[PDB]
């Protein structure tokens, strides 16, 4: 019996530690993880760790956790998060938990500024975020002041219009108060759906360049790519839907995306190093395959995950 | 082994 | 490694 290993898994609401053997695959860890947790939905997820280099990396479940850079100290720190993202919240996520965690880290990344938020978003997603925190408004309960201790705009907004604290938690509240009568769950997803349909939302973006040496933003998102022009990380210039898209390819650091369509022409950019240049080819390959997923009959596993859900409820 | 230390319900 | 080779990735298969 060799010399235990110690980790440390977080996820946007637990923290898990806990030792494994010297040849534990990614795959095992990954699942002694989501078993404790109670998570089935498991496809969006990964688990996030930080190389000696610091480059961020996506723990690789076929591989030994030894034998991936993973940064070496004691206990091994990971951070379990989603890598793809539903192309409709209220028809893939039905667990309770994988909405919960997903509510958690959509929100972190609005407050972040990652994902862009006009001020009247931002405002309404708080409604739903301290309904879903605090529960039904009541005067006695929170009186003035209730909502000072928490972050709930975009640092973004904050800049962009110099309201006081008092100021703001005056328009949050007023929207708490029409969600009286929510359910925690319920404002959790009527969070995320509103969320969804940002642009920025589910999007990882990449600084690249064209033939010319044209400054871009590559989109990989679950329908296909997008290729941004600097300025505008928003709407994109061309898009490329799964469907149009015969192969996807690159070398050192030129990357080419072919058409399915040989009348349309090939489109090619540069990234900046290998190491990104691989991780954009895996977030196709991981967005692609549940676009197809999702279009395939439910899986007799996913089949009544959603029926004892219309029990719950 | 196997898990030893969790904190969040 | 130290060098640089070429991955490629269908999107669309070859009809299996």
């Amino acid at each position: 019996m060799p010399k235990p290993i110690n980790v440390r898994v977080t996820t946007m609401d637990a923290e898990l530690e806990f030792a494994i053997q010297p040849n534990t695959t990614g795959k095992q860890l990954f699942d002694q993880v989501v078993k404790t947790v109670g998570l089935r939905e498991v496809w969006f997820f990964g688990l996030q760790y930080v190389d000696s280099k610091g480059y961020s990396t996506w723990l690789k479940l076929n591989k030994k956790v030894t034998q991936q850079d993973v940064k070496k100290e004691n206990p091994l720190q990971f951070k379990f998060r989603a890598k793809f993202f539903p192309e409709d919240v209220s028809e893939e996520l039905i667990q309770e938990i994988t909405q919960r965690l997903f509510f958690l880290q959509v929100k972190e990344a609005i407050l972040n500024d990652e994902i862009y938020c006009p001020p009247e978003t931002a405002v309404l997603l708080a409604s739903y975020a301290v309904q879903a925190k605090y529960g039904d408004y009541n005067k006695e309960i929170h009186k003035p002041g209730y909502l000072a201790n928490d972050r709930l705009l975009p640092q973004r907004v904050l800049e962009q219009h110099k309201l006081t604290k008092e100021q703001w938690e005056e328009r949050i509240q007023n929207w708490h108060e029409e969600h009286r009568g929510m359910l925690r769950e319920d404002s959790m997803m009527e969070y995320l759906k509103i969320a969804q349909d940002l642009e920025m939302y589910g999007v990882n973006y990449f600084e690249i360049k064209n033939k010319k040496g044209t400054e871009l933003w590559l989109g990989v998102d679950a329908l296909g790519l997008n290729i941004y022009e600097h300025d505008d990380k928003l709407t994109p210039k061309i898009g490329f839907p799964w469907s149009e898209i015969r192969n996807i390819s690159f070398n050192d650091k030129k990357f080419v995306i072919k058409p399915i369509d040989k009348k349309a022409p090939d489109f090619v950019f540069y990234a900046p190093r290998l190491r990104i240049n691989k991780r954009i080819l895996a977030l196709c390959m991981g967005n692609h395959e549940l676009y197809m997923r999702r279009r395939k009959p439910d899986t007799i596993e996913v089949q009544q995950m959603k029926a004892q859900a219309r029990v719950d409820s | 082994k196997t898990h030893m230390y969790p904190v969040r319900n």
